[PDB]
């Protein structure tokens, strides 16, 4: 029990939700401590995403 | 054995995978200044210059 | 030990990260009992693939098997491997198959610069600062930007092929970027060539630099030449700000420029300037 | 009645729709920054408090009824009343 | 579509197709 409450579909879906709120928060950390968010992401996208990006 | 016998640049040993620039940019590992920490002293030079050129003036 | 990794991949397993993780343990068993030539072969068994592959990391509808030759983790592991038990040549090698795999990052292109560097070839550090000044287009090229004319300005190449470069870093730099590059391009100019052309250098970036950043280009501008020059030179440049720049710039502008002509002594200069004040 | 006559003029030759909106416009100058703080702090708080629900979620899943429960108590003290008749009884069979 | 058009011509039903915050500040 607990688990045939919680399917795994429901914890994969509430994980999404950490990830984009924590990465809401993660954001609004960085411009407020005054650093680039963009910049600081632009050092890791790869040679694919930025061309698809473009 | 694997710290020692990796060159530890790209690798991160601590969470099994590369290492982000997002958290340890390479112009922390510089030796030298970059162009807008450059750049902004120039600035601040300028501004400095600016005001006791005023200064000395008024 | 040996075939049991065998099978190991052989099992398809239901993530790449999975099989990015079988990878690097029968890497890392060889090197805990140390056969670094053998670790280095199943590395290169593991990212063995076709010269102009293709295929999607994320396709949850290829095999593992297939997708983890673009896995990043495996050619980090691989490329700092080579780099520590193996030579230059080596390791410029598994740089270039990462850069064709086309997973390459501007962390790794500093990375690779960073290595020649360290090895003492700064023109080869210069090309593969320009490979990924090509391979990203403006807003991350910035950054390689920083790097790369940083460390040519301090290696002191010839002043023709920085005028070059500073030319194309301002090809197509956006504003925000554009007040930092006109800049060191103008500081570059001052040290090493003509303070003419250094003062042409600043109205250009006067006219190119962001609404946020334009009065203080202008001051900028006005304090250098203001330096290098006479105050009567000192003049137009006062003129052109007043004339294009916003209401609030260009009221300060006009009081400066007011102040300036009255410490000259024109004082109905001085009033001319305050009466076109006056009506704005 | 000014709402009413907004177009119409004062004394000095301004419309009261003018009036009106010079105060509401200094009313909103007044208050504009700290709204902003306002709704700066709640984004935070409420999104803040979405991820402290994911990881109580987190470690529900990780550390993982009442008829069940009185069914193996009714069960146990029905077995040991089994036991004390067995004995009572004399049902000694084991091997 | 004629024969179906016409169909629908002679069952038509009228009655069928029949029926068919900010504050002052702010604005
Ligand atoms: C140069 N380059 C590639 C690049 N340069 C960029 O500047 C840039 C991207 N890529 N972005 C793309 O958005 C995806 C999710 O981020 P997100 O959650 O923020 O997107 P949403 O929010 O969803 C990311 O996968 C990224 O690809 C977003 N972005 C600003």
């Amino acid at each position: 029990s607990q688990r045939l409450a919680t399917d795994p579909s429901q914890l994969t879906a509430l994980s999404r939700k950490h990830a984009i709120a924590a990465h809401k928060l993660l954001k609004a950390e960085i411009e407020d401590a005054g650093g680039d968010f963009e910049r600081k992401r632009a050092w890791d996208w790869t040679v694919e995403e930025a061309e698809r990006w473009d | 054995p694997v710290l020692q016998h990796l060159s530890l640049r790209n690798y991160d040993p601590v969470t099994r995978g590369p290492k982000l620039g997002f958290e340890a940019p390479p112009t922390e590992n510089l030796n030298t200044l970059t162009l807008e920490e450059k750049a902004a002293a120039l600035e601040a030079e300028a501004r400095r210059k600016a005001q006791e050129e005023q200064e000395a003036a008024a | 030990a040996r075939i049991i990794m065998e099978k190991a991949v052989k099992v398809p397993f239901k993530s790449v990260n999975e099989l990015a993780d079988m990878w690097i343990e029968w890497a890392e068993m060889e090197l805990r009992n140390k056969n670094f030539d053998e670790a280095v072969r199943i590395m290169a068994k593991a990212t063995q693939a076709p010269k102009r592959s293709t295929v999607d990391y994320f396709d949850e509808s290829l095999s593992p098997q297939q997708r983890v030759h673009k896995s990043w983790k495996l050619w980090s592991f691989y490329v700092d491997l080579v780099e520590s038990t193996s030579s230059l040549e080596e390791t410029r090698k598994i740089y270039e198959r990462i850069f064709e795999l086309r997973i390459a990052t501007p962390q790794t292109v500093v990375n690779y610069a960073n290595l020649l560097e360290e090895h003492h070839y700064y023109e080869e550090s210069f090309k593969i600062y320009e490979r990924g000044l090509d391979l990203f287009s403006y807003p991350v090229a910035f950054e390689l930007w920083n790097l790369y004319l940083t460390k040519a300005v301090d290696r002191k190449i010839s002043i023709e092929r920085l005028r070059d470069l500073f030319e194309q870093a301002i090809t197509d730099c956006p504003p925000k970027f554009a007040k930092v590059l006109y800049l060191m391009y103008g500081n570059l100019e001052e040290e090493r060539g003509l303070a003419r052309h250094a003062m042409r250098i600043y109205e250009r970036a006067t006219r190119a630099v962001a609404d946020e950043d334009r009065a203080d280009m202008f001051n900028f501008y006005i304090t250098k030449s203001a330096s290098n020059f006479g105050l009567a030179s000192t003049r137009p440049i006062y003129e052109r700000a007043i004339a294009t720049l916003p209401d609030n710039e260009a009221r300060d502008m006009c009081l400066k420029f007011a102040d300036m002509e009255k410490r000259l002594g024109e004082i109905d200069r001085a009033r001319a300037i305050y009466g076109h004040a006056s009506q704005f | 009645p000014e709402e009413e006559q907004g177009s119409s003029r004062n004394l000095d030759g301004r419309r009261l729709r003018t009036v009106t909106e010079a105060k509401a416009l200094a009313e909103y100058l007044a208050i504009k920054p700290e709204m902003e703080k306002r709704e700066k702090e709640a984004r935070r708080k409420r999104w803040q408090e979405i991820i402290e629900m994911t990881e109580r979620k987190q470690e529900e899943i990780r550390n993982g009824d009442g008829k069940w429960v009185e069914e193996k108590e009714v069960m146990g003290e029905r077995t040991r009343e089994a036991v004390m008749e067995a004995m009572k009884a004399g049902a000694w069979k084991d091997n | 579509e004629i024969a179906r058009n016409e169909w629908q011509r002679a069952h038509f039903d009228p009655k069928k197709q029949q029926v068919g915050g900010p504050s002052a500040s702010l604005q």
